[PDB]
C-alpha cells in the first residue's frame, strides 16, 4: 500500500 | 502530549495533512526501544491544518479522538481520521 496519505 | 482540535469546512476539502508510518523511540527501564508509530510527513499548502500554526512535519499521532493508534496500519488509521473528519481530535507528540 501507498506509503503517505491525505486527510 | 497535546490535543489538536482540526476544524472542517468544506465536505469536500481535507483538512490539510498527510500521515506516513514512522518509528516511534520509547523509554522503558531496559532503555529505548523502537516502535512502529504513525507521523504527520507533510501539510497541504493554504490548507486548514497548517492556517492554525498546531500542527507540524514529523509530530507523532498517539490518538485519534481518543483511540490510541499504536499497533494499526496507515490504512487503519486513516480510515479512523476520516470517519471523524467533522469534528477531528488528534493527540499529537511533537516534534519539538
Amino acid at each position: 500500500p501507498p506509503e503517505e496519505r491525505l486527510i | 502530549h497535546r490535543r489538536v482540535r482540526l476544524l472542517k469546512h468544506g465536505s469536500d476539502k481535507p483538512l490539510g495533512f498527510y500521515i506516513r508510518d514512522g518509528t516511534s523511540v520509547r523509554v522503558t527501564a531496559s532503555g529505548l526501544e523502537k516502535q512502529p508509530g504513525i507521523f504527520i510527513s507533510r501539510l497541504v499548502p493554504g490548507g486548514l491544518a497548517e492556517s492554525t500554526g498546531l500542527l507540524a512535519v514529523n509530530d507523532e499521532v498517539i490518538e485519534v479522538n481518543g483511540i490510541e493508534v499504536a499497533g494499526k496500519t496507515l490504512d487503519q488509521v486513516t480510515d479512523m481520521m476520516v470517519a471523524n473528519s467533522s469534528n477531528l481530535i488528534i493527540t499529537v507528540k511533537p516534534a519539538n
